[PDB]
């Protein structure tokens, strides 16, 4: 081969979470909302097969697999923990996925809700043709 | 700022 290329393609990582001005009959202090997402409202989904978010062992059924956008869990609770996340691509070859561990940090009563964002950029050296022509359409 | 009590 000649030729060689190297495909960068943005996601955004992020995350609510408020205080409730009244706890459920569970306890739960807070309502939080993660997400994965493209940036300018882009169309991640062209190279993006699901994403698992997976949550903290004490949740019930902590595995949640988001297959279409928007890519997001909405939960109530009561306190923080490391959510790691996985981006699946639409690839046969590796890199199969990715992974990112989530701090899901809350804010205390009285102050502001918590609105986060991280921006992450992903490297896919000398994809496959198919593969890269779903990387290049997001 | 501060930040509530994690799992744990």
């Amino acid at each position: 081969m000649a030729s060689s290329c190297a495909v960068q393609v943005k996601l955004e990582l992020g995350h609510r979470a408020q205080v409730r001005k009244k706890p459920t009959v569970e306890g739960f202090t807070h309502d939080w909302m993660v997400f994965v997402r493209g940036p300018e409202h882009s169309n991640i989904q062209h190279f993006v097969e699901k994403v698992v978010f997976h949550l903290h062992e004490s949740f019930p059924r902590p595995k949640r697999v988001c297959k279409d956008p928007p890519y997001k869990v909405e939960e109530s609770g009561y306190a923080g923990f490391i959510l790691p996340i996985e981006v699946y691509f639409k690839n046969k070859e590796e890199p199969r996925k990715v992974r990112f561990d989530y701090d899901l940090f809350l804010h205390l009563e009285g102050h502001p809700p918590v609105n986060h964002l991280r921006c992450e950029k992903l490297t896919f050296n000398n994809p496959t043709e198919d593969f890269r022509r779903k990387l290049l359409k997001a | 700022t501060k930040q509530t009590a994690r799992k744990s």
